[PDB]
């Protein structure tokens, strides 16, 4: 599984048996770390031994061609690259002709290679959909390169090095004051001399400063727009013209305190440091209907039958088949079940009508059905169980209604499911020819029948068709949450005042709710108030976005929402769910793939992430093939930024590598045989080079260098973590970090870990704009597939476990602090604890996350407080993070009494502040944890689960019952507090 | 039933959420309907979640002058007379494009036959049986899972391996096929020379060559009847996870149901967590 099959290191003897293009075979014993080039060189001089030599030409007019481990015949024009890494499937080489462009092989062997699946599998698959998006997708990558090139070289360096800034050009008040008249110490350090020295300058300048004044008074305390400001120790450089405190550095130094040290580096420097992409055009590039309304007609669908069922025949008596047209997780009609045929026989041969009309479907309609199980002869209560599901899109993406027979291959049942159909679960067929297949067959009327255009729906509006008094009501429904208690009244009130509806933008989502969408003329009465409706907020935008909402004018809307008002900070922040959300998409082609892939392919730092989301869940075979579609296009139109990636996914299965032979093959021993393991299989030639100079997938910023083998360890978990140290190329990088450290995880899945995160970094943000300086350590936290993923890791920072064994009690904490830093910091580093500990316990009771304990909770030295490990967030009520009296002696400062104490009065205030912030915007948390009900966590599944962090924030409740709310809450936390 | 208190009420169920309400109303037939306590929490609400087309449809009840009703005029002394009202008479006429009648209300007397022993410790005794009946069915349950998905990834992973070997032997018969044709008009060549030596060697590269492409056949072979053995193993594992699953999702319902008639009896639950 690893460079051969079955052998995951080969030996330093290889016998590889080449394939003359004469018809001889050798025999040759080659160089482990051998480049193919030198193989073909003594593949040619004892080719001379053989006979037919004569037949034979010159070498460098000869390719070779081998099958790799992912069965597909690959053809080698990069001769530069060794055997080891070319993934052999058996050591056979076959020397040919030319049968193609080099450079077209060679980034489709490289996109193939930081997929993980080869692009000859897209190009031989005969899906129409598949071809005709892979076609058209490359009008945007090329419109995307266009202006990525527009303004070239600067353009060229926007889209490499992206300003990192955030969405607000202001300043909170509680930071403003936090500068000496609203100044910022800044350090600028230049090294340019006529050696390699450093030297600094240090100026007073305003938080609206632009870059270019920056280096403007740079200049002038040297003793003019050729300069440019990079961060020290990563790559961030200040490029567009915005205002230095706008930058998430800059930002984070007046967070932190820390102070700011940048570069002074010239723009020719880094102007000839980026390449020029060399976008290649890819090769398949080259390559009577009446309308819906006019049938008179009921759907029906032809069950035939199912080729097999994997269903015990003396356990259960019965199966059939439960379908429904669904429009997103809302039936349009009863669902109709098949005769209970035998299980031995899933043979139907039976019609299913439908209440519904032909003319009454919409447009984003779909046939969710399941082949399910009776049981219950022992009892009076008869049950039925999942047993197989899958989803037809009534209509394709050229807007055509389904006809004939189609064979749909049934997709496996989601763990935990209790729902006999699954309309959350992705369209169209198994691509595992071993599954149970079932045989639809839709109904021929005679032609094509194809969904009206805008026209035929713009007449039929206005066909079918001063302010009142109580518009207090529109307001109360726009101000609750996505998942409120919406009442038929509401519902009718919504829909007989949609007209009046459009001066409050933000009701949209609940009047989308009131609309039913199994009728034709409100479905075209909603299109004509969708098509003038005003913008909404982006975070508004995006939750017409989930699996509630799957209309394709209604999603045109929210992405049109996205492109006129959605920055970038803002969706690096929501990238997580704007990817999960594209799983919603019931098309390949749609709005939300050419707006993720244009804001990717214009920026390194937000495609960087786009790249590793999809990368993450290509082991998910749902959408592994829409995500490997948009991962080749990305790849295509990238650029140079493609090998940088390969570069990263080397390390990763690198790593990978080395924690599978670290978790099935010698899991057992003590720990110390598997340490000296690891340092004999890290100090291997091949594993550096893949583990030197790349890019950290957590911060593609963050350039990781030389790996120091002597502190790259496993920490004592279950699942065995490793540890990696990185140094850094610079020199002077001192600054800021002199080291990486990052955690590979391996085992247990990160994509919860991820979301809490992203969720807590947003309460974070809510807070310091509403005037708290309640800071969150939101870590970085990568996911890279199948639960394998990467943590960044806090500097100078030990959990309470390790505190209170290295203090021996209750006051031990408390003491530790003290020793860490005393004197008149005592007091700043106290009020930082209090602080992270009141963000944190309101985060931690908001979401719910799993148990706390003294192991995954962590404090800084100057005293931030963090959490770690959270793994099972919401439910899988009961508050976690108890304040135990560890945390109740620092925050009284020591005092013994802990009731009558002023800075816990404070942390009471913060705390309840906290809790009424994020109340006041749960509407964007509801949101994102409604986004990601199809990523398939264990704990997220359907609205259920979001129901929890419903009640935690008592959004049901009124503003003014949360606060005793929130208070019964602490009080049992503490027996009374 | 001429007028009676609503707590009495078959389909009251006082408070709930709306999951729970939906695990009751899931996949019922049209017009099966109950009445709850609104999510808002204040008294005289009293929402009703009735079933049409596949849906949980959610109507408000207001409590203006002590009277009751879904819309203005409230013409109800009680839930209990506007439930049978339209029970007896269809839904239609608040609203014509609902024609459904309240037909089958989810009783909470339904579910009390199930339970036998009323006795505390005996109802405690069998929650405890049929707790951990569930525990090791869901074990067994999660172990099967673990099972299939490594025998999946053992599926992916062998015919991966079938697909290279398959065009392994593509290649290799292609270059036999190239071996004929530039030997077939070139054996003439060493017939008039007439060499034997060069003859014996060309064969013994043959012979090695077709020994190679009929050990790939062999090991081609062998490992497809290993996927074949593989995914008769994976259907059984899928088979017996389908079995377990309707057992366990009664033995869930069953646990459901007498927590929820403990609850309702007036049993500490603290008595009753710890024993598990």
């Amino acid at each position: 599984s690893g460079e051969l099959w079955g052998i995951h290191l080969m030996p330093p003897r290889i016998l590889v048996e080449c394939l003359l293009p004469n018809g001889m075979i050798v025999t040759l014993e080659c160089l482990r770390e051998a480049t193919l080039i030198t193989i073909k060189h003594e593949l040619f001089k004892e080719a001379r031994k053989y006979p037919l030599h004569q037949l034979l030409q010159d070498e460098s007019s000869y390719i070779f061609v081998s099958v790799t481990q992912e069965a597909e015949r690959e053809e080698f024009f990069d001769e530069t690259r060794r055997l080891c890494d070319l993934r052999l499937f058996q050591p056979f080489l076959k020397v040919i002709e030319p049968v193609g462009n080099r450079e077209e092989k060679i980034l489709n062997r490289e996109i193939g290679f930081a997929i993980g699946m080869p692009v000859c599998e897209f190009d031989m698959v005969k899906d129409p959909e598949v071809q005709d998006f892979r076609r058209n997708i490359l009008n945007v990558c090329k419109e995307a390169v266009d202006l990525r090139d527009l303004n070239s070289p600067h353009s060229r360096a926007m889209y490499v090095y992206p300003p990192n800034v955030e969405s607000s050009p202001e300043l909170p008040k509680h930071i403003y004051n936090k500068l000496d008249k609203g100044q910022i110490i800044v350090v600028i350090w230049v090294i340019v001399s006529p050696n390699n020295d450093k030297q600094k300058y240090t100026l007073k300048i305003n938080h609206d400063c632009v870059p270019e004044q920056v280096i403007a008074e740079a200049i002038r305390k040297k003793t003019q727009g050729k300069y440019i400001l990079k961060v020290c120790g990563c790559d961030e450089y200040f490029l567009e013209k915005y205002p230095l405190s706008q930058y998430k550095y800059i930002r984070s130094c007046i967070m932190l305190g820390r102070m700011p040290n940048l570069m002074l580096m010239a723009k020719e420097s880094l102007y000839s440091q980026l390449p020029m992409d060399c976008f290649t055009m890819p090769s398949y590039s080259r390559r009577s209907t009446k309308s819906l309304w006019v049938i008179n007609s009921a759907l029906r669908i032809k069950i035939l039958c199912a080729t097999y069922v994997n269903v015990n025949i003396r356990d259960i008596d019965k199966i059939y088949v439960r379908t429904g047209i669904y429009h997103g997780g809302e039936p349009l009609c009863d669902n109709v079940n098949t005769q209970r045929v035998p299980c031995s026989n899933p043979r139907w041969n039976e019609w299913l009508n439908y209440d519904i009309y032909i003319p009454d479907l919409p447009r984003a309609a779909r046939l969710c059905l399941s082949i399910c199980s009776v049981k219950g002869r022992k009892g009076a209560k008869e049950e039925h169980c999942p047993l197989a599901w899958g989803n037809i899109n009534l209509f394709d993406y050229t807007d055509t209604l389904v006809s004939g027979k189609m064979a749909l291959n049934l997709w496996p049942v989601p763990h935990g499911l209790e729902d006999l159909l699954n309309p959350i679960g992705v369209t169209g067929s198994n691509p595992n020819k071993e599954t149970p297949c079932l045989e639809l067959e839709f109904d021929w009327f005679s032609s094509v029948v194809k969904f009206p255009d805008m026209s035929v729906i713009e007449e039929h509006a206005n066909w079918s068709v001063l302010r009142e008094n109580d518009k207090e009501q529109l307001k109360a429904i726009s101000t609750r949450d996505p998942l409120s208690e919406i009442t038929e009244q509401e519902k009718d009130f919504l829909w007989s005042h949609r007209h009046y509806c459009v001066t409050i933008p933000e009701i949209l989502p609940k009047l989308l709710l009131s609309v039913k969408w199994n009728s034709r003329d409100e479905v075209a009465q909603m299109y004509c108030l969708v098509k003038d409706w005003p913008p909404i907020k982006p975070e508004q935008a995006m939750e017409l976005l989930d699996c509630n909402y799957p209309d394709p004018m209604v999603r045109g809307f929210a992405v049109r929402c996205l492109e006129k008002y959605l920055t970038d900070d803002k969706l690096s922040q929501y990238l997580i769910q704007l990817v999960q959300v594209l799983k919603y998409e019931q098309y390949l082609d749609n709005l939300l793939v050419r707006f993720l892939l244009k804001k990717a392919l214009t920026n390194q730092r937000i495609g960087h992430f786009f790249f590793w989301h999809l990368k993450s869940e290509m082991h998910n075979k749902t959408v592994s093939q829409r995500f490997g579609l948009l991962l080749e296009s990305y790849c295509r139109a990238c650029g140079m930024y493609l090998k940088h990636l390969n570069r990263q996914v080397e390390a990763m299965e690198k790593l990978i590598n080395l924690t599978d032979i670290l978790k099935q093959e010698k899991k057992d021993e003590t720990q110390k045989v598997q340490m000296k393991f690891l340092v004999e299989q890290m100090r291997r030639p091949d594993f550096m080079d893949a583990l030197q100079g790349f890019l950290s997938p957590l911060n593609p910023a963050h350039q990781l260098g030389n790996l120091r083998l002597e502190e790259c360890r496993i920490m004592s978990s279950a699942k065995r973590p490793l540890w990696l140290n990185w140094e850094n190329p610079d020199i002077m990088s001192e600054l800021l970090f002199q080291n990486n450290e990052i955690i590979f995880k391996n085992g247990d899945d990160l994509r919860q870990d991820m979301l809490t995160l992203q969720i807590i970094r947003i309460m974070e943000n809510i807070w310091q704009n509403q005037g708290l300086d309640l800071r969150m350590l939101p870590y970085g936290c990568l996911s890279i597939g199948d639960c394998v993923g990467l943590i960044e890791v806090v500097r100078n920072s030990h959990t309470i476990m390790q505190i209170q064994c290295k203090g021996g009690n209750s006051h031990t904490l408390h003491q530790w602090l003290k020793d860490k830093n005393k004197g008149e910091i005592y007091d700043a580093a106290i009020d930082l604890f209090t602080r992270s500990c009141a963000g944190y316990c309101v985060a931690t009771f908001i979401l719910g996350i799993g148990d706390r304990h003294n192991s995954n909770i962590m404090v800084k030295d100057d005293g931030q407080l963090f959490h770690i490990d959270f793994g099972h967030f919401l439910d899988h009520e009961r508050v976690p993070f108890v304040l135990t009296q560890d945390f109740l002696i620092v925050i009284s400062k020591g005092a013994q009494e802990c009731t009558k104490t002023r800075e816990f009065e404070r942390f009471q205030e913060m705390c309840y502040k906290a809790y009424l912030a994020i109340r006041q915007h749960a509407n964007l948390f509801i949101n994102l944890f409604s986004m990601m009900l199809g990523s398939g966590m264990p704990e997220l599944q359907s609205f259920d689960d979001i129901a929890y962090i419903r009640k935690t924030l008592a959004l049901d409740k009124t503003e003014q019952e949360a606060l005793e709310y929130f208070m019964k809450q602490m009080n049992d936390a503490h027996h009374g507090g | 039933n001429n007028n009676m208190s609503l707590q009495d009420a078959e389909w009251y169920w006082g408070d709930i959420s709306r999951e729970e309400v939906n695990e009751k109303l899931r996949d019922t037939a049209d017009g099966t309907f109950l009445v709850r306590d609104a999510s808002t929490k204040m008294h005289g609400d009293y929402t009703l979640t009735l079933r049409k087309g596949g849906n949980n449809k959610l109507i408000k009840i207001f409590h203006r002058d002590g009277k009751y009703g879904f819309s203005d005029p409230l013409t109800f002394s009680s839930v209990v007379e506007l439930i049978n009202h339209y029970r007896n008479e269809s839904l239609a006429q608040y609203n014509p494009k609902l024609d459904v009648k309240l037909l089958y209300p989810v009783s909470k007397y339904q579910q009390d036959q199930v339970v036998k022993e009323d006795n505390i410790e005996a109802v405690g005794k069998k929650l405890h049986e049929y707790n951990t009946q569930f525990q090791e069915k869901s074990r067994e349950y999660d172990r099967l899972y673990e099972e299939y998905t490594r025998t999946s990834q053992e599926i992916q992973m062998k015919r991966t391996a079938i697909e290279a070997f398959n065009e392994t032997i593509k290649i290799f018969e292609e270059q036999c096929q190239t071996q004929e044709r530039y030997s077939k008009e070139y054996i003439e060549k060493f017939k008039r020379e007439g060499n034997e030596k060069e003859i014996q060697r060309i064969m013994h590269n043959y012979d090695k060559l077709k020994s190679r492409i009929s050990e790939i056949i062999d090991s081609r072979r062998r490992l497809e009847e290993d996927l074949k053995k593989q995914a008769a193993e994976y259907r059984e594992i899928d088979k017996r996870m389908n079995s377990i699953k309707p057992d366990l999702i009664q033995l869930r319902k069953t646990r459901d149901q007498y927590l929820m008639w403990l609850t309702q009896k007036g049993v500490r639950q603290k008595k009753l967590n710890e024993w598990l």
